RNA sequence: GAGUCCCAUAACCUUUGUACCCAGUGAGAAA
RNA sequence: GCGAUGAUCACCCAUGGGUGGGUACAAAUGGCAGUCUGACAAGU
RNA sequence: AUCUGUUUGGUGGGAAACUCAAAGAGUGCUAUGGUAUGGUGACGGAGUGCGCUGGUCAAGAGUGUAAAAGCUUU
């Protein structure tokens, strides 16, 4: 959208350049495709609607990132230790999954582990199969840092510390919105992730 | 003797110099027929002496049309006058191998000292250089030859058929298919705006039910106010100021956020009805008879659901889905509308007069009942 | 259209039947006789005893096909190009070729018998 | 493409000679880039000149056959065209010289009242004719003096002559005792070669355009190629289908040999049998 | 995978034993073992014609 | 080139109209523009006759594209009034179609008219 | 109409069979989400989430090449990386199917002479980028010799009596050696005075006279009366 | 230890509110 | 003062209502529908 | 069900590789001396003369004709 707002037309692209969009290596490709192309030439009365749509979706993404700013702000003002541990939008869809923050706080840590994967969980319980291990908590950055079966392992330890921090946030009264319990819990999860990424199943 | 060779191609013109003649009498034999497939032996026949590239796709299309209808263009004149030696016109002309027996006369009309050959020997020399292509040219052209071929084929075809992008019904297909999308987007977004402002006072969605009018008035009211003069765009405005006096519902950051949300709804609301005006105009220039008969938005949805103006045209009249006496006016309007769409598609730059006559006919039929 | 072979031509000249007129009063229809290049190769390979037969096969009324294979085995060529297409009458007097042709179905067979041509697997002759 | 540009029912008898021309008319201009010209004599006392529509240049865009009909009182037996100046010569009951403008012979150049069976013009020193008469005679004519020059009588009958295109006074005769004779025009008292390997009467001879070898078709149904300095056959070509090769030419490529037999067929051969006609990379050429 | 073959393993049996589903259909004699690469797909009848194949 | 291009001259027009009348008697003619396009997309049609003088012309020019798609001969008669009179109905028709039939007593005539209008086209 | 099929690869590369209780010849869709001539489609969900890719039913009563495929041709030369020169691209009916059989890495040059079919060809070649529409007469290949280079298969769905000359000219210009020549011969449109086997035999003889060795012919009888597909290869030296 | 990234951010059913219904044909229609 | 440029073709009352079967849209703290295990593991 | 007993369905060489060799097929790469650099002071460069190419004009000659014109001309 930003590039068609910038140039508009192919001969206009032949006379203009751009570096704030499309970084430094697709320029020769768009210029060669501007020189030779199977595309027609548009008029101004529909280039105007093309430009209106392009500025429309540019402003749409501006609204998207500022709504994400609002979500980050309300989340770190409502349950900030969960933000310090698992992150803003992950904790947000945890809370939005379980309904209330207190209804998520009074659930055990195993539930917070498997919280997104209910259909896989209950089919793997109603026939005697193996249950999932990730759920909605798979998209946390720590589980992203883990690799192998120990992302199941630190999904478990991350759900345990997230239950700790989450019910602290929901049940505290002298809470300070400063991330202290979430930060010490995150340090615990990070050095645990370190000590099980340091081991290796090879023999040296 | 086949001394020089002229290969036309989308990137420009090439003059090759024939080094070794191929066999004339043994030209149908197996080894002579597959030496033009082997590249290691074709390069013993043909050597590139010149390549004049084109100035762009405009001169490419000009020279494609001139080569197509068998005329020598100015770039051809330039490269042939550069490359071919000034032979005599009465004794031992220089021999140029072309692939077009009616381009030959245009070459001798300009250079009388050039006799042109396009028989089977020149044909398989030409298809040898076509078969190998980029390898003969030793790296001296800009642009990949097949990419220029795609561009030149599309340009040649649209020129030959007179493809106009004004009477291009894909614009109105995508315009109405996007307009329905933003109908439901403005609907759900202003529904959430009314929901988030429902706990500031839940009567603005009772007095002012239209989504755009609600959103634009709540973009500037954020409080009580009193001073109810510029809120009439005043019985509803007076009732609204009375309700603001009798406020009966419950921030700052959340209220700033729902102000940004209502500004988003207003931006969608005036990009719609810009798009609607655009597609009424595009429908008048693309389908004037259909839009005279049943209207611009209805004709837009008609050719969208049909898939194209051509598909709505070539459809039978008894199989048109337009949207007793009330049951058979649909059939009358259907076959008149199919007639109007046929007129409108296959006329090249249409008028409005037959849409007018069919509108007169269908109003006469409905007024008869 | 009728594919000729070499012993049919030899028996035509031995029985004094014209090719196109014998075909016409055999079938009571207009015939186009066809000499394949392998039948012509076989007549040329027959030597200088068969000069009369070769320059009666060289006749502008007898059209001629262009077979595309190696070797000059006319029985193989006639059998292949007739079982490919089924739009051909085969005029022959070889016993083996007559048995091949009358074993493949839908192919009429013409042959010099007596003092005129006869036709067998064509069910509309009168 | 091995296919005829045109056919022509030219005469009623045997067409006993034919050659090709660039007819120097002095009223019209010859269009040799789209028309080819062949003229041809027969035993029905006619020489006819024909034009052929030829697709070799694509310069132009047409009244093909029988542009004129020369007429003699007796039959003709051979014909050959001068390589300039609109002239040809026809042998028959007597040898006449003609040009393409006049409808009658310019000169009768006959030694005695004995008929002439064959004719060839020289290729360089183009004004020297040679002819074979049925009294076993080979006669040379000169067209400066407009007269015969010298004749020899051999044992048997010379069927054909061809001049050496690279030596201009040497010719080869092909005669009925089964061998060919390489003769010097300046001394006809001895052949300077005899090419011996045929077993029946030699019908036609021709030179390579390189002047280095000859081709020689005979009445035994076979043709033979001879190196010019040896005197025995370098190669023999035969076929069970080829009968009585009456005409042989050596194509101007010097690589193919055209033979006309008497079953009807005209066949191409390679002069060097083991030699293929593709272009060659330098490793295979070396 | 076998995890998806254990979900579409029944209608592949139906397609293998097509010939005895309707007493009037009478297919041509193939064997049709389960192909190594397949894909299960749903027919989109479009929004052009109604009521016939719908 | 006009829009209604492959028009027939007078002899071909009367040959066409005579076989149109005989097919209309033998129930082998579907007459009218949308019946013609119905039988054209169904594939039961041997050739389509459009009249080159109705009050719009694109109203039946929609049919040459269909005939081209399905390789059916199409021919332009210069009188809608004479075409309707040949069709045997009391109104002018602008397009008609000869449906295919092999129990048809005019198959040779239809094939001859098809050959004539296809060498025209 | 809303049923479920199983897609399975055919013997021919690039085309598929959808088995249900009636099985369908099916190709992948190069422009997903719309139908070109009203055929039905099949949408599979192949496994970032899985993506809905879709497939188009090839109708043998509206495509001579599909009638040939499902009558059984031993070798099509239309293959998933190739270049096909479609002659007589009468609309986008079969050219769309040839286009998405050939795939995104191959090119279909769709030659057509009429102009309203050409307009529909260009509007179809927008959403199928691997189609080069060429609006020109195929009887003069020099008029578009600049736009096309070195095709791998020619397909000929022209319906003219000078068919074999058109096929020979386009092959000698643009086809490569041992490339494919697929012909759809319509007997009644060549000539109707002789029978169908006579005109097929004459057309095959014309092809080998223009040195295209025929490998295979198929009558394609339940879908078209008196049609044929002749599949040959451009031998260029030595049909023997 | 342990099947989610393969739509529990989902699918289907039920209920409740809002807008409708219960194509082909091919020469008749009117008096 | 017609027409192929198309004629024609679910239950209850003395235009209007009553009763419901399908269509789409939206909603539901309506349903399916029930939130894994539990004490060892890694190293020297 | 210490009823039943039919049907359907199951039960009843391999692995590794930045290893070592032996071969086959296809594809890619200017893969280019039709007789190899401009030149062993025997050489090169400059200039002159001869040679060569093209168009123009003039003359000749043919052919044509009342005269022509035109056309042809190694
Ligand atoms: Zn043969």
């Amino acid at each position: 959208a930003r590039i068609i707002l910038t140039m508009g037309i192919r001969s206009k692209a032949s006379e203009t350049d751009l570096s704030e969009i499309l970084p430094e290596e697709i320029e020769e490709r768009v210029k060669t495709a501007a020189e030779v192309s199977m595309g027609t030439e548009i008029t101004q009365t529909d280039l105007d609607n093309i430009n209106a749509l392009a500025e429309q979706i540019v402003e749409f993404a501006a609204y998207r990132e500022q709504l994400s700013n609002y979500l980050s702000a309300r989340m770190k003002a409502i349950a900030p230790n969960l933000t310090q541990l698992v992150g803003e939008l992950v904790g947000a869809r945890l809370i939005a999954h379980s309904g209330s923050l207190i209804s998520l706080a009074k659930s055990p840590a195993s539930t917070i582990q498997i919280l997104g994967a209910e259909k896989a969980l209950f089919r793997a319980l109603k026939t005697k199969h193996d249950t999932p291990k990730y759920g909605l908590l798979y998209h946390a950055s720590l589980v992203g840092q883990a690799t192998g079966k120990n992302k199941g392992k630190i999904a478990r330890v991350l759900a345990a510390k997230a239950a700790v921090s989450l019910r602290y946030d929901a049940l505290a009264e002298d809470r300070d919105d400063s991330g202290d319990i979430g930060l010490e819990s995150r340090a615990k999860v990070e050095n645990r992730l370190s000590q099980l990424e340091g081991r290796d199943l090879r023999t040296t | 003797p086949i001394e020089y060779l002229l290969f036309e191609e989308p990137t420009g013109y090439a003059v090759f110099k024939v080094k070794l003649q191929q066999d004339d009498i043994g030209s149908r034999l197996k080894e002579v027929q597959e030496q033009i497939n082997d590249f290691g032996a074709f390069t013993k026949l043909i050597e590139l002496v010149s390549f004049a590239p084109f100035k762009g796709a405009a001169e490419a299309l000009e020279n494609a049309n001139d080569i197509s209808e068998g005329l020598v263009s100015e770039s051809l004149k330039a490269i042939l006058d550069l490359n071919l030696p000034k032979a005599s016109s009465k004794k031992k002309n220089i021999t140029l191998a072309i692939s077009d027996k009616n381009l030959g006369p245009s070459i001798k009309e300009e250079f009388p000292y050039v006799d042109c050959i396009s028989n089977e020997l020149a044909q398989d020399l030409i298809r040898g250089v076509r078969l190998h292509g980029e390898k003969l040219f030793k790296g001296l052209q800009s642009g990949d030859l097949e990419r220029a071929q795609l561009g030149l084929g599309h340009a040649y075809s649209r020129a030959k058929v007179k493809f106009s992008v004004q009477k291009n019904d894909n614009h109105i297909i995508q315009a109405i298919a996007l307009l329905d999308q933003l109908d439901k987007d403005i609907n759900t977004f202003a529904m959430r705006v009314k929901e988030w402002y429902g706990w500031h006072f839940p009567e603005l969605a009772k007095l002012v039910p239209d989504n755009y009018t609600f959103a634009k008035l709540v973009l500037f009211i954020k409080d009580k106010a009193d001073d109810s003069l510029h809120d009439l765009a005043n019985e509803d405005s007076g009732i609204a100021q009375r309700v603001i006096d009798n406020a009966r519902i419950s921030s700052e950051t959340d209220m700033e956020n729902v102000c940004v949300f209502a500004q988003r709804v207003a931006s969608l609301a005036d990009y719609r009805r810009q798009l609607y005006d655009y597609l009424c105009e595009k429908m008048h220039t693309v389908a004037p008879n259909l839009s005279e008969l049943i209207g611009e938005v209805i004709g837009a949805r008609l050719i969208s659901h049909a898939g194209s103006l051509t598909n709505l045209s070539k459809q039978a009249a008894s199989t048109v889905q337009i949207l007793k006496n009330k049951g058979r006016i649909s059939r009358y309007l259907a076959n008149k509308c199919s007639m109007a769409s046929r007129i409108d598609n296959y006329s090249e730059e249409p008028s409005n007069v037959f849409g007018s006559v069919l509108k007169k006919q269908v109003e006469q039929r409905l007024e008869f009942y | 259209q009728v594919l000729i072979d070499t012993n049919f031509i030899n028996f035509s000249i031995q029985k004094k039947v014209d090719i196109v007129r014998g075909m016409m009063d055999c079938l009571l229809a207009k015939c186009n006789p066809l000499i394949t290049d392998c039948v012509m190769a076989e007549l040329e390979k027959l030597g200088p005893k068969y000069r009369i037969a070769l320059k009666l096969a060289r006749d502008p009324r007898i059209k001629r096909l262009s077979c595309s294979h190696k070797g000059t085995y006319a029985d193989d060529c006639l059998v292949h190009r007739v079982l490919q297409h089924k739009c051909y009458i085969v005029a022959t007097n070889d016993a083996g070729l007559k048995q091949r042709i009358r074993k493949i179905p839908g192919i009429p067979l013409m042959s010099v018998g007596g003092h005129a041509y006869v036709i067998e697997k064509l069910p509309d002759v009168f | 493409t091995r296919e005829e540009f045109v056919s022509f029912k030219a005469h009623y008898g045997l067409v006993t000679g034919l050659c090709v021309t660039q007819p120097r008319f002095h009223d019209k201009k010859p269009d040799l880039k789209s028309q080819n010209f062949m003229l041809s004599c027969s035993d029905d006392k006619t020489v006819k000149l024909w034009s052929i529509n030829v697709d070799d240049y694509s310069n132009k865009n047409n009244e093909e056959g029988l542009i004129r009909t020369f007429d003699g009182e007796s039959a003709f037996q051979g014909i050959d065209s001068h390589r300039e100046n609109s002239t040809f010569a026809t042998g028959g009951a007597k040898i006449h010289l003609w040009d393409v403008n006049r409808l009658k012979p310019v000169s009768d150049l006959s030694w005695g009242a004995d008929n002439i069976t064959s004719l060839k013009f020289n290729q360089n020193e183009t004004d020297i004719l040679a002819s074979t008469g049925s009294d076993n005679s080979i006669v040379l004519y000169d067209l400066r003096t407009n007269s015969p020059t010298q004749k020899i009588v051999q044992t048997m009958r010379t069927n054909a002559i061809c001049w050496n295109p690279m030596e201009a006074f040497n010719f080869v005769t092909a005669n009925e005792d089964h061998n060919a004779y390489y003769y010097d025009m300046r001394n006809l008292s001895r052949s300077l070669n005899v090419f011996k390997d045929h077993v029946s009467a030699v019908m036609d001879v021709d030179f390579s355009p390189t002047g280095d070898e000859i081709v020689t078709g005979s009445y035994d149904k076979s043709i033979r190629i001879y190196k010019t300095n040896h005197g025995h056959s370098r190669e023999i070509y035969h076929t069970k289908r080829m009968q009585h090769v009456f005409q042989v030419k050596y194509s101007m490529d010097s690589k193919y040999i055209i033979s006309g037999s008497d079953d009807g067929n005209v066949r191409l051969w390679r002069s060097k049998a083991w030699e293929r006609s593709n272009v060659k990379t330098t490793r295979e050429k070396n | 995978d076998d995890n998806m073959r254990r979900e579409v393993q029944r209608d592949l049996l139906l397609i293998k034993h097509r010939a005895a589903l309707d007493p009037k259909r009478h297919y041509k004699k193939q064997r049709w073992e389960v192909p190594e690469r397949f894909a299960i797909g749903t027919i989109i009848e479009d929004k052009s014609e109604f009521y016939s194949s719908r | 080139n006009p829009k209604a291009f492959p028009l027939a001259d007078a002899a071909l027009t009367q040959q066409i109209l005579d076989v149109v009348q005989q097919a209309a008697n033998l129930r082998q003619l579907k007459k009218g523009a949308n019946e013609a396009t119905k039988t054209l997309n169904r594939g039961i049609s041997e050739f389509i006759i459009m009249a080159a003088d109705c009050e719009p012309i694109e109203i039946l020019l929609h049919l040459p594209l269909l005939c081209e798609d399905k390789n059916v001969p199409y021919v332009f008669v210069p009188s809608r009034v004479a075409l309707g009179r040949a069709c045997g109905v009391s109104r002018p028709v602008i397009a008609a179609s000869i449906t295919t039939n092999d129990a048809s007593a005019i198959k040779t005539q239809i094939y001859a008219v098809k050959d004539k209008i296809e060498t025209l086209l | 109409g809303g049923a479920k099929v199983v897609i399975e690869p055919h013997r021919h590369a690039g085309v598929y069979i959808a088995r249900g209780k009636e099985d369908l010849l099916v190709t992948k869709n190069m422009a997903p989400g719309e139908s070109v001539y009203g055929e039905k489609r099949i949408s599979v969900e192949e496994p970032v989430p899985p993506t809905k890719v879709e497939y188009r039913v090839w109708n043998p009563f509206r495509s001579k090449l599909a009638a040939g495929i499902m009558g059984g041709l031993d070798e099509l030369f239309i293959a998933p990386g190739k270049k096909v020169l479609y002659l007589g691209a009468a609309s986008g009916t079969s050219v769309s199917h040839v286009s998405d059989v050939v795939g995104p890495e191959g090119v279909v040059y769709a030659v057509e002479f009429s102009h309203r079919p050409g307009r529909e060809l260009i509007s179809m070649a927008k959403k199928r980028p691997n189609i080069i529409p060429i609006i020109e007469d195929a009887r003069h290949p020099q008029k578009y010799r600049m736009l096309i280079g070195m095709v791998d298969c020619v397909f000929a769905d022209v319906a003219q009596p000078d068919q074999a000359r058109i096929i020979a000219l386009n092959s000698h210009m643009f086809l490569k050696d041992q490339g494919g020549v697929v012909i759809s011969i319509k007997a009644n449109c060549i000539d109707s005075t002789v029978d169908a086997e006579t005109v097929f035999a004459r057309e095959v003889q014309k092809l080998r006279e223009e040195r295209i060795k025929p490998l295979e012919q198929l009558t394609l009888e339940p879908y078209e009366r008196d049609h044929c597909i002749v599949v040959g290869r451009y031998m260029r030296s030595g049909l023997k």
